[PDB]
């Protein structure tokens, strides 16, 4: 886009959220919570997008997610609800 | 490394003011470049210009009028008396009927001119014309 | 006992008829109400102040312990609304006392707290006068002419709460601090 | 520039450019200057009506003078009320 | 850029514009405390704990609820290791490429890199000096570091 | 019934001789005036903003008092 046909201080909202995180006018992640249930147990955990660790539900003890280089990868049996 | 905040924004301004941009972004924002936004504004030489907060250093969008023919920064920040003032405009100014040389002093930040009308001396910051 | 334990004016000075008005609300908002009486038994106002902020119609300020803030606060959109029936249309606002001390003097070896700063308190101002809204964004315009215009982003989930009471905010900012701002809710 | 009596000294008040602002110099010919007529409420064109723009060669060079002609017609358009 | 590479990455953390926990979150600041000083006497590190923390509790940034960093609750409860976190890890890097130097003395590349490393931890060592992190006697030796971890 | 404005019926026949199909590429100075990019690559020019540009052509036009210093010509033979 032209530096003239846009502003600065009121961006569309497309062209922010396709910029790098740090480069938009106000630094935001893109990470987010989520609330993940197991298939078969009424238990719900909350884990990060991005998890690091593999998030093990108390009850069954069953492995909810998986890291990876980004985001982390939740086990087939599992959903996941945005949580925010 | 970032040694200058304010020398990047002017720099900023005045590449932008070349070529022909009505905005511009300063990153990070400081009081001392918010001092002389307002010294520049005062002389009608930018437009309204605006702060972003973000929780850190900050951010600042300038309108730019077209009539700014260079801002720069003058490092190291030399002593200036109320009688070298003269000399430093002539080094500095294109001329005796226009331009500004931002001073800081102890009584804030201003223009050469205000600066002889008080009588206080202080250390050079920049120029703009 | 009285309405006077509501009240608790700084070195015991003795409180206008504002204030006096303003305990008994909150006495008889304890005693009548028994969804808040249990709230409101060990909470008590440190002052009460009426600015006006258009015409025919005024807000009134209302300052706090720093201690209760907490307790203020969740409890705040119940008495909120309680009160305001009781004043014909006017708004209440809480806002929790608090000291600016004044920057040390040039070469002495006090130090003060970034708490107690200036900017610390008013932005601490700000974001009370705003409950229950959260400011998602500041911005800060410089005019031409000199003057200072404040923009302020709130989260549009309480815009049903906060927005008939943008121009109070206003006004009691401008009061408080005597800085120009306005609000906006962002778009999405 | 004037003297101090108050008497205009300079030969002549060079034009500007209508989006930079930049002076526009004699010897300046890849600058353009344009008229854009002004329409009744019938469509028709009012003679010796228009809206004057100047663009400078510098702005033309860099292919930003067509964005810059069509901001300020719809500005001055919309304040003129040619719709 | 990288201190000791020609690196130019940006890759970081952005941290969010609201400073406040989100509503979902229930639990308390002296919990928070209480997880995060067992954690420590588990041995983990604050950017450990930080990781599970945020990872499994739902907590994305522990200063949101307690209002303080982990190592300053850490230290108000005498839990704060004897050497920083940072300094450790390089001491532990520096003493392991040492010991695989121990067997290949052709390797010059692991000597280019121990000398680095260890640039690293005296720069680091002189900056926790300053700050009264270390005490003044504290110096690092390559004969003797294994002795520190 | 329902006649067209004017504009409606010429982007109409713009649309019929398929003046909204451009190339696979786009200058950084026409991304204003190109709508989107269709799954092929082709860009879809923008029909308004044609329409208002020629309306202010002719505006820009009809003020020459002399038609005879205009000039207009084509290179391509199918411009003739
Ligand atoms: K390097
Ligand atoms: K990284
Ligand atoms: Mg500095
Ligand atoms: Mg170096
Ligand atoms: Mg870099």
């Amino acid at each position: 886009t032209l530096p003239n046909d846009v502003d600065l201080l009121n961006p569309p909202a497309e062209l922010e959220k396709r910029k790098h995180k740090l480069k938009r006018l106000v630094q935001s992640p893109n990470s987010f919570f989520m609330d993940v249930k197991c298939q078969g147990c009424f238990n719900i955990t909350t884990v990060f997008s991005h998890s690091q660790t593999v998030v093990v539900c108390g009850n069954c003890q069953t492995v909810l997610c998986q890291p990876t280089g980004g985001r982390a990868r939740l086990t087939e049996g599992c959903s996941f609800r945005r949580k925010g | 490394v970032r040694v200058s905040v304010l020398n990047d924004a002017l720099k900023s301004m005045y590449n932008a003011e070349k070529r022909g941009k009505r905005q511009v972004m300063i990153r990070p924002s400081s009081k001392v470049i918010i001092k002389f936004l307002i010294v520049m504004q005062k002389h009608g030489y930018i437009g309204e210009f605006e702060y972003v907060d973000d929780h850190r250093s900050g951010k600042i969008v300038v309108e730019l009028n077209g009539r700014l023919n260079k801002c720069g920064v003058i490092s190291p920040r030399f002593d200036v008396g109320v009688k070298e003032i003269e000399g430093w405009t002539a080094r500095l100014l294109p001329s005796r009927q226009f331009g500004y040389i931002v001073l800081t002093t102890s009584a804030g930040i201003m223009d050469h001119e205000e600066a002889r009308r008080k009588n206080v001396g202080g250390k050079v910051l920049g120029f703009f014309y | 006992y009285t309405s006077r334990q509501k009240i608790h004016k700084d070195k015991d000075a003795e409180p206008t008829e504002f204030e006096e008005s303003v305990a008994q609300a909150l006495f008889d908002m304890e005693n009548t109400n028994q969804e808040l009486k249990s709230e409101l038994k060990d909470l008590y106002i440190n002052s009460a102040v009426q600015i006006d902020v258009s015409g025919n119609k005024k807000a009134v300020v209302i300052h706090v312990p720093y201690r209760l803030r907490k307790a203020f606060r969740k409890i705040h959109v119940r008495l909120v609304r309680e009160l305001e029936k009781k004043f014909s249309g006017k708004d209440v606002i809480f806002i929790a006392t608090r000291r600016i001390a004044r920057p040390p003097k040039r070469g002495s070896a006090a130090q003060r707290p970034r708490s107690r700063t200036l900017t610390s308190v008013h932005d601490a101002i700000l974001e009370d006068v705003v409950v229950p809204a959260e400011i998602v964004g500041k911005r800060v315009r410089y005019r031409v002419d000199g003057s200072k215009i404040m923009k302020v982003f709130l989260d549009p989930k309480e815009r049903n709460n906060t927005e008939y009471k943008l121009e109070t905010f206003s006004a009691v900012y401008r009061k408080l601090s005597g800085k120009d701002v306005v609000f906006e809710y962002p778009i999405t | 520039m004037q003297n101090e009596e108050g008497q205009n000294v300079d030969l002549y008040i060079p034009r500007k450019c209508s989006a930079t602002n930049r002076v526009i110099t004699s010897k300046d010919h890849a600058s353009v200057q344009l008229n854009v007529g002004h329409l009744d409420d019938k469509g028709l064109y009012i003679p010796g009506s228009f809206t004057t723009f100047a663009l400078c060669g510098f702005i033309r060079a860099q292919g930003d003078a067509d964005s810059a002609l069509d901001r300020l017609w719809q500005k001055k358009k919309v304040e003129a009320r040619q719709q | 850029g990288r201190m000791h590479s020609r690196g130019k990455g940006i890759s970081a953390s952005a941290l969010p514009y609201k400073r406040t926990p989100p509503s979902w979150l229930k639990i308390s600041a002296p919990d928070v405390e209480d997880n995060i000083c067992k954690f420590a006497k588990k041995g983990l590190t604050p950017s450990q704990i930080g990781v599970i923390l945020r990872d499994s509790h739902g907590i994305a940034q522990v200063k949101s609820v307690t209002g303080s960093k982990i190592l300053r609750i850490l230290k108000a409860h005498g839990l704060a290791p004897e050497i920083p976190e940072d300094l450790y890890h390089l001491i532990k890097k520096a003493v392991a490429i040492r010991k695989h130097l121990e067997r290949n003395r052709k390797d010059k590349d692991s000597k280019f890199r121990l000398i680095l490393v260890e640039s690293r931890i005296h720069r680091l060592a002189r900056y926790y000096k300053k700050t009264k992190k270390l005490p003044p006697v504290w110096k690092y030796e390559s004969t003797t570091a294994s002795t520190l971890v | 019934g329902r006649t067209l404005s004017t504009k409606e019926a010429d982007i109409q026949m713009m649309l019929a001789a398929e003046v909204h199909l451009g190339t696979k590429n786009c200058d950084f100075q026409m991304e204003r005036y190109v709508f989107k990019r269709r799954n092929d690559g082709i860009y879809i020019i923008n029909l308004g903003k044609t329409w208002e540009k020629l309306q202010m052509a002719a505006r820009v036009i009809v003020a020459i008092e002399n038609p005879k210093d205009i000039i207009v010509q084509s290179a391509r033979p199918y411009g003739q």
